[PDB]
């Protein structure tokens, strides 16, 4: 999993990101990390490198992104981190279906749409997903994301990491009535 | 059916590495080889007497050679080469 | 695993089942054919000496439109299986301690006992029960078992599915106590 290499010899990589590529998973590997873009970076799209990689990961972590602008346009990627971001809300086409895995781990998020969660239903590739280490709100309308949460328990790593925002908790303590009074 | 267990074998032409790219490459050159053909015999590993003829003979592995000959373009000394291949497995009778 | 050559002659199941041992699978699966009969006798569990021979279960699933009372609590019976019968009631002191599995498919769902949940408990053994098609009624006590089931989710393995007529969706969506 670690046999790496040099990125074509192509200048396609962004400015601080360092990417590279690896045959053994045909996955065109970039490594934006450490603010690299405060803004998310370009996609170079798998057209380079031979055309080869269709599977592209993306490594943003420790970046300043507050938006994710990902399209439906932007179907090569197999994996995203954005690993401490100050991500608020999510857009629903800021989560493609082709998607593999997402991770989002420690970041600011507290919201959701079902639009944004249309996808629940299965994708193409499952959506292997951890996110946690936020602060996540608490209502009714947070009370539906729970039902989410608990019916697709296996896409999910974990539900304790989940924590209510004003008061961290499991949660898996919550029926959407407790919730609702 | 043949005296001798021949076979024919394809050679790749020794492929020039770009070792200087530390970047993959297409496989696509590896993928095809224009090759050379050239023939030995597994007869017990060219071992057989080649049975079925009954008299007294061992299976021999015959070569070929090419000669091209260029006088240099430096009008140097002319330069001949005469590469030998491995051409035909034949049997050939022997006395005792 | 193999089965009837694993199980020896001494047929605890009537000759209508086809009970049979399963040397890795540690179990014998009743696997009778008659549906709708008396709940199969299948109570006699020859160990054979080996644990390989330690577990029970049940195939036609629609033995008895009652439920099959297992007053015995035999620790053979591990993975209970009931489908297309109109259970409407469940003895906890039919449950055993040593069953870990059972379903409650295409079976109606009244308001069961709170001593059902008490009964078992998660710490003493893992419990996964199935629940589908379960068009009987919701009720506030029904309610509190939904809501103890909704507490249970992951005990709960179908919370996601079961439904009830007065609902007419997923129990757990709607779970306002002031209606029963
Ligand atoms: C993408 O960029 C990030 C940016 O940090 C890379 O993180 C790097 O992770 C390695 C692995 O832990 C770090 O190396 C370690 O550094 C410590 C510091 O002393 C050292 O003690 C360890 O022995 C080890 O060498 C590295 O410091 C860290 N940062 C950088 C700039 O490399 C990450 O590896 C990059 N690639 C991927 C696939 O994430
Ligand atoms: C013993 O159990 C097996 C599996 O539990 C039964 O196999 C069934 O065979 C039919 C024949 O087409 C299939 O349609 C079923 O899907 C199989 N499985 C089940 C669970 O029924 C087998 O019939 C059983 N034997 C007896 C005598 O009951
Ligand atoms: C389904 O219903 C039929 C009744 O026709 C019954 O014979 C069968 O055993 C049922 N299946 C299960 C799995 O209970």
């Amino acid at each position: 999993k670690d046999l790496l290499c040099d990125f074509e010899s192509a200048d396609d990589c962004p400015k601080d990101c360092q990417c590279a590529m690896r045959l053994l998973d045909h996955t065109v590997i970039v490594n934006c990390s450490g603010r690299g873009l405060t803004e998310f970076p370009d996609l170079p799209i798998p057209s380079q490198l031979h055309e080869d990689f269709n599977a592209l990961e993306v490594h943003v972590e420790n970046n300043r992104l507050t938006k994710l602008p990902n399209l439906t346009k932007h179907n090569e990627i197999t994996q995203l981190y954005a690993r401490n971001n100050s991500i608020q809300n999510l857009l629903p086409h800021n989560i493609p279906s082709k998607l593999r895995i997402i991770d989002l781990s420690q970041n600011l998020l507290k919201m959701i749409d079902d639009s944004t969660l249309a996808q629940i239903n299965r994708s193409s590739h499952l959506e292997t997903i951890r996110l946690s280490q936020n602060q996540w709100l608490c209502d009714c309308p947070a009370s539906s994301f729970l039902i989410f949460v608990q019916q697709n328990s296996r896409l999910i790593s974990d539900m304790s990491a989940i924590r209510c925002h004003p008061s961290g908790k499991s949660l898996d303590s919550i029926t959407v009535n407790e919730l609702c009074f | 059916p043949f005296l001798c267990e021949s076979e024919q074998l394809l050679i790749h032409p020794k492929e020039e590495l770009s070792r200087n790219n530390s970047m993959v490459w297409i496989v696509n050159t590896k993928d095809y080889k224009q090759g050379v053909r050239i023939e030995k015999c597994l007869k017990r590993q060219l071992g057989k007497p080649c049975n079925f003829c009954d008299a007294d003979t061992e299976c021999k592995q015959l070569f070929h050679y090419r000669t091209l000959v260029a006088v240099d373009k430096v009008t140097k000394k002319p330069y001949k080469e005469q590469v030998l291949l491995p051409s035909c497995c034949k049997c050939a009778k022997i006395l005792s």
